[PDB]
């Protein structure tokens, strides 16, 4: 394996070095609804899919695994990935949800609920004063971590790296080890919740489905599916 | 199965 | 607030001391989905009147108002009953340890739709606990963390400051088994990585509870069926 | 709700 040999410096620059790039929405101003906003969040996430596949590509240790365990891993942790990674991006936008530059929404323009449970996720991070070193790591262990349940061994093994090196992290901006420990606690408590948010995300997008009037893209269909059945 | 091949290419 | 000032070998003991007892099912022996779905939300109806008196005296938990300690019940119970769960099967292999009596394997929920699922992952749970060694001081800390985690971000400090203490608490009960320090975070992480997958499990099991309660073949209690409605579900 | 009953007592 070449992922159970990086320092930890390492494993932060190969994790930063891969992130995606944040994309746009087709989101015009001059048009003012709650079907038009999914059509164009169900578009972003759709696009966002392909920068996240190939992503997870370049996390270490992912590519060792079989392509049957790379494939399960995607479709449990996708929403979840998705939605740190939007909670990342709105961080130093309180009140606001940053789904793309172009895209930045409040609670007041079930489906609200998610909204005031994204919201407070992107608050307690402001809160915590989140690094993105700490925060792709966090992404990371998302990936591997949420579908390991439903080989092993070796993703044991990198996640064991990653906590090493959050660990390595704090201990660099001047934790005691005290500290250390409950913010890494702290940290992996909040996937927690973005385990839940996941779930009622996955489980609004399913009957939005049924509804048929919010078009899913095929690999959304897929990636859905996969989650029933 | 269509992330099964993006995940091959 | 009393929580903050106990030394971690206090917190363990307080919280070894709040366990609740292993209730059991209804005596008289194979099982169909009704009667089957029937003992487990009898025992779970009883199980909860239980687990509140538990929370009453989680270090921390009754200095919260009364709203918000029904918040953090109304969340995390089902995760309770199925972490329990899972710790109670893990000398049980392969097996699913509801009560005493009621000791259940995979070929038993399949005669349930979608329950083999969930068997599935309460018993892959339960493995991990196993391989991990669990140990009874850590699995108490767990539920506690469980029990004001879950709920707190729909809401803190105070909770966040408790939450704390039992992180300290699961450390301090680490260095004593001799772990090394990389072990000890490696294996702080381990196990609560643990409860994400916990919380993917609840969710799974309220839909279906819901699924259930549609179906109005299985009576769900008073008390359940609030604790149920707090989810609201359906397809949330 | 009865939790708020069995919580108070
Ligand atoms: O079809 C879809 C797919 C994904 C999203 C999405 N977020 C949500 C998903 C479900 C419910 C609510 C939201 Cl905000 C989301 C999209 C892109 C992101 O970067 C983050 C979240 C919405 C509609
Ligand atoms: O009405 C109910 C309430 C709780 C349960 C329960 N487990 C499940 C809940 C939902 C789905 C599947 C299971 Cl096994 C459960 C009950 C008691 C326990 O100790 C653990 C789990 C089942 C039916």
């Amino acid at each position: 394996s070449l992922a159970l040999s990086l320092t930890a410096d390492q494993m932060v620059s190969a994790l930063l070095d891969a992130e995606p790039p944040i994309l746009y929405s087709e989101y015009d101003p001059t048009r003012p609804s709650e079907a038009s906003m999914m059509g164009l969040l169900t578009n972003l996430a759709d696009r966002e899919l392909v920068h996240m596949i190939n992503w997870a590509k370049r996390v270490p240790g992912f590519v060792d695994l079989t392509l049957h365990d790379q494939v399960h891993l995607l479709e449990c942790a996708w929403l979840e990935i998705l939605m740190i990674g939007l909670v990342w991006r709105s961080m130093e936008h309180p009140g606001k949800l940053l789904f793309a530059p172009n895209l930045l929404l409040d609670r007041n323009q079930g489906m609200v609920e998610i909204f005031d449970m994204l919201l407070a996720t992107s608050s307690r991070f402001r809160m915590m004063n989140l690094q993105g070193e700490e925060f792709v790591c966090l992404k990371s262990i998302i990936l591997l971590n949420s579908g390991v349940y439903t080989e092993k061994d070796h993703i044991h093994r990198v996640l064991d790296k990653i906590t090493d090196t959050l660990i390595h992290l704090m201990a660099k901006a001047g934790l005691t080890l005290q500290q250390q420990h409950q913010r890494l606690a702290q940290l992996l408590l909040i996937l927690s919740h973005i385990r839940h948010m996941s779930n009622k995300g996955m489980e609004h997008l399913y009957s939005m489905k049924c509804k048929n009037v919010v078009p899913l893209s095929d690999l959304l269909l897929e990636m859905l599916d996969a989650h029933r059945l | 199965k269509i992330l099964h091949r993006l995940l091959q290419d």
